[PDB]
């Protein structure tokens, strides 16, 4: 039997997420840093297990220490072998111990007293727009770069037609309201803030020729946390301390709170984005990955979606972890959380069982949809 | 041994660099906080001042704040360092000298930010802060306020917004509120400390460069007055016992003066850091 | 002793106020030496005496001098109004009685500090809004 | 060794431009305190004087005051430049030509920098000016005074406060106080000393520029009165002891003397540099 734990994140200070551009890569521009508004799941899943380890008291300190053969089969059945490696996607199990299910990253406001939490989630891309899709009449087709896809009509759902230079659907946050959405600006939810960083060099011959970066740290505003859902068997008590969720030093207060057993963490999810559904949309909830779009393409009538970067830290057990990080061996294109897929007539759950083939990315908190 | 506060107690005029974009006079404009808009100092200068007034301790950098810059064994810090937020500045007055302004506002921000941090020993001074200002609102019903602790210092008068400080005989301030806060402390809206430390009020200095009688360059650079209080918090991880006593004895010692700032061959960023008290 | 735009139209509308400018936007010329002596006068002889100079209707100058104690009195009029009247304001925010003299009004209100602040001010407006009209 | 104490006596009227517009009477206002509003020094300009006083030797410019504005490669400054804060101003009199006044503040905010800098000769200086202060404060009982330490100065006038000088004569003035402080000194309340130096009580000065004997402009100049005291702080980094040394000896010596400020060619601001003598 599994028990499962609410974790709260609230930063203490400014974080930075990294994205492609670090600020010392081998590429041109190496000075200025952007900061992604949100970690990636793997970065989730690499806090959880170092948190586990430091409640029992087993990491690597200084020099590159070999484990002692208990240590070793101890960190298996506690993480076990590797990072979150994306060339397992396609396991019917979560590649870690005692973690089974992590959900998507919530963006959670509190604001008074015990109330409620209220659960925020972008907008699907289709806020105020009504698509009206093939008058089957034989004409009037479209070619997405391949086959036939039958000419979308998107209409302001209040007749005029769509124009682009009025839609801000991508900019904004929605959240549960009494049978209407709450739209958020994504600008008002997160502060971007821009750091000059030098070393000062002073001594008396070094060459001062790297002693300048620019780094993009952000700050939630202040009644504003992040949140995720645990599923932790063989229990081992993840308390509550002071925590890294990676880029420069970031600093986050886990609040553990602890949910009847005899729950799945993927329908309270579900049920939390309940308020955004649409019988003829597929909206995306978390980076969607699929091996190949054109199969996806072709199973519906429109994609409005966007583009997200994914790559992680590929570290083992008995890896470095005080030398230069492996990075993942690909970058993925995932979808975005917004994003919509319109499906045909039927097929609906066609491409429910292509999304949901990869079993290790819906555990670790990818490819959820409502 | 977790979370302790940090004052920082400034000597001398600190310049730090905000390195930004200038639409103004002041070629040199010192950091500011994004939200409040106030005096602040960044982690990474904290960090750098610090290591820098340690640098002749190997082990102790390397284990407290981590690998220098382009060394191949990339070891992290064990210790965090928090913004610096400014706490008391010097205040122009008549009466005397000068006065430590301390608005409500940076009041209640520390009281959040104590129990936010949970800082060391700062259980008696969370209540004590709170009943300090309990008393204030309570005395000044909602209107602005401007309140010494000396009955000396009663009526002096703050010279930029011209406002008399009174003396409130019905709340006490204890010994400990006297050694964090400041000495001739003066307590007043943050309508008043806003307009203190904008840019139109806090010392702006003209600088030049001559060569020969020639003035080959004009600019103009603003300072935190001296004598300014900072706080910030300081983390210390589970780090080796030694090394981290050895380094809050070192910066407690009344000889330790660390150079926060810009211009050091002209005296500019000296400080005293002094760490949380009993009470 | 930054600009303040607010002074320097209380200034334009003394000056209008007090007989200084023409219809066609001309002043006599002296009262240009008469603004920039002032504060001088001010500095370096006392505030008082200044005043009781400037004050004087039985003087050999070549336009009626006393006019530009009257415009910084209405200068400082205008600023007692608009001042934010609370309990802790060292200002005080009553208006000068045009019966009065300015001479007086220091003489028997003997906080000098904030008058004479007032006064500084006020000339400086004063010299810097006489240079938008002709100099005739 | 690090810090040492350095007065400078000016040996003429200052003038240490501030780069501020006026739009009033004194066009040309002379550099003031941030915190306590008393005329001083820059840093930046005593590092600049003294700079160009050294500019023959080469070697030990760039040793100590480091690499010249236009230089290939940088070399940042060793010894480090404090602000000279204003210790005591000539006042008019009428038994002397003038006399050496101090206020209690000053007083206290030179034993607090003594006490966080810790000069070479601290020590004693603080024990002997502390009793000095303690019974000047006994003796005055919290009223306005004027004390002179001369029975001869007894019911001697300051001309732009019209006070006398009072003789307390329980309070001695040791000798080394009087060469650190000045001959003639008087020692009055903070309120005497402000109204003394503020800038109605500064010597003005009126300047015309002529063109074949007609009137080209008019502005005055506000000067700090010649003979006046200030005193400023010298760390020194890892300063070569040779240079060090020789900078040390050129600085203190009799026949040397330096011009800080502006008008040069007028003879303002020469000044003589002299070390905290040992008690």
């Amino acid at each position: 039997m599994n028990r499962h734990y609410l974790i709260t994140l609230t930063p203490m200070d400014w974080f930075f997420f990294g994205g492609e551009r670090t600020l010392d890569d081998g590429k041109s521009a190496d000075y200025i840093s952007h900061s992604n508004k949100f970690p990636q799941q793997s970065a989730l899943l690499g806090m959880i297990r170092y948190q586990l380890l430091k409640q029992h008291n087993l990491l690597s300190q200084f020099p590159y220490t070999e484990n002692k053969p208990t240590e070793k089969e101890i960190m298996k059945t506690l993480i076990g072998e590797q990072s979150f490696r994306m060339t397992e996607r396609k396991a019917k199990s979560l590649g870690l111990g005692v973690i089974k299910q992590i959900s998507p990253l919530m963006l959670i406001e509190c604001k008074d007293d015990t109330s409620s939490r209220s659960i925020y989630f972008p907008l699907p891309l289709d806020d105020g727009y009504k698509v009206s899709f093939n008058e089957t009449s034989n004409e009037d087709k479209v070619f997405y770069n391949g086959i036939e896809c039958p000419i979308p009509n998107v209409y302001p759902a209040s007749r005029k037609f769509f124009d682009h230079k009025t839609y801000n659907n991508y900019l904004f946050w929605c959240t549960q309201g009494n049978n209407q959405i709450k739209k958020l600006l994504s600008d008002e939810i997160w502060i971007s803030k821009m750091q000059i960083g030098i070393t000062k060099h002073v001594e008396e011959g070094e060459d001062n020729d790297k002693s300048f970066y620019k780094q993009e740290f952000l700050q939630l505003k202040k009644s504003f946390i992040y949140a995720f859902y645990i599923t932790l068997s063989g229990e081992s008590e993840l308390s509550s301390d002071i925590i890294q969720l990676g880029g420069q030093r970031s600093v986050f207060r886990m609040e553990v709170e602890s949910i009847e057993e005899n729950s799945d963490i993927q329908e309270k999810y579900q049920t939390a984005a309940q308020f955004l559904t649409q019988s003829d949309r597929l909206l995306i909830l978390s980076p969607t990955y699929v091996d190949n779009l054109k199969e996806l393409s072709a199973l519906c009538n429109f994609m409005w979606s966007d583009s997200i970067v994914f790559r992680n830290i590929q570290t083992t057990n008995a890896s470095n972890f005080y030398g230069k990080p492996i990075k993942s061996s690909s970058k993925y294109h995932f979808l975005k959380p917004g994003s919509v897929l319109y499906f045909k007539q039927g097929k609906r759950k066609e491409v429910e069982k292509l999304l949901m083939d990869y079993t290790y990315l819906r555990l670790s908190g990818y490819n959820i949809y409502i | 041994m977790t979370t302790r506060m940090y004052v920082i107690n400034t000597l001398s005029n600190m310049h730090v660099g905000s390195g930004e974009v200038n639409y103004g006079v002041i070629a040199n404009l010192i950091q500011r906080d994004s939200v409040t808009n106030l005096p602040n100092i960044n982690s990474s200068g904290l960090k750098g001042a610090i290591r820098e007034y340690f640098k002749e301790n190997e082990d102790l950098v390397r284990e407290l704040f981590g690998s220098a810059p382009r060394d191949e064994k990339t070891l992290p810090g064990k210790v965090r360092f928090f913004e610096a937020n400014l706490l008391s500045m010097p205040v122009r007055s008549d009466k005397v000298p000068f006065l430590m302004a301390i608005s409500d506002e940076v009041l209640q921000e520390l009281i959040t930010k104590m129990k936010f941090f949970n800082c060391e020993e700062a259980t008696q001074y969370i209540s004590h802060l709170s009943t300090l200002l309990d008393n204030i609102k309570t005395q000044a019903q909602g209107t602005d306020f401007a309140y010494v602790f000396d009955p000396l210092l009663q009526g002096a008068i703050i010279e930029e917004v011209s406002i008399r400080a009174t003396c409130p005989s019905h709340i006490p301030l204890q010994p400990s509120l006297k050694k964090l806060l400041g000495d001739r402390l003066v307590i007043l809206s943050h309508k008043y400390f806003s307009i203190l430390s904008d840019d139109n009020h806090l010392p702006v200095l003209s600088r030049n460069n001559l060569e020969n009688g020639q003035s080959a360059n004009l600019w103009y650079e603003q300072v935190l007055p001296r004598y300014s209080r900072l706080y910030f918090m300081l983390m210390d991880g589970n780090a080796q016992s030694e090394y981290l006593k050895k380094f809050r004895d070192t910066l407690c010692t009344p000889s330790t003066i660390i150079q926060i700032g810009a211009n050091a061959s002209i005296g500019y960023g000296y400080c005293q850091i002094s760490e949380l008290s009993p009470f | 002793m930054k600009i303040s735009k607010k002074q320097i139209e209380y200034a334009i509308e003394a000056l209008r106020a007090n007989n200084i400018i023409t219809n066609d936007n001309q002043y006599p010329k002296v009262f240009k030496g008469y603004i920039s002596s002032f504060g001088a006068a001010v500095i370096q002889s006392g505030l008082i005496p200044a005043i009781i100079f400037f004050e004087n209707e039985d003087n050999d100058a070549n336009a009626d001098r006393h006019k530009i104690i009257g415009v910084l009195k209405d200068i400082i009029n205008a600023m007692r109004q608009q001042y934010t009247v609370t309990d802790a304001t060292i200002l005080v925010s009553s208006q000068i009685p045009a019966n009065y003299s300015m001479a007086q009004y220091i003489i028997e209100h003997g906080n000098t500090d904030q008058l004479l602040k007032e006064i500084t001010e006020a000339a400086v407006a004063m010299k810097l809004a006489l240079r938008m009209y002709k100099s005739e």
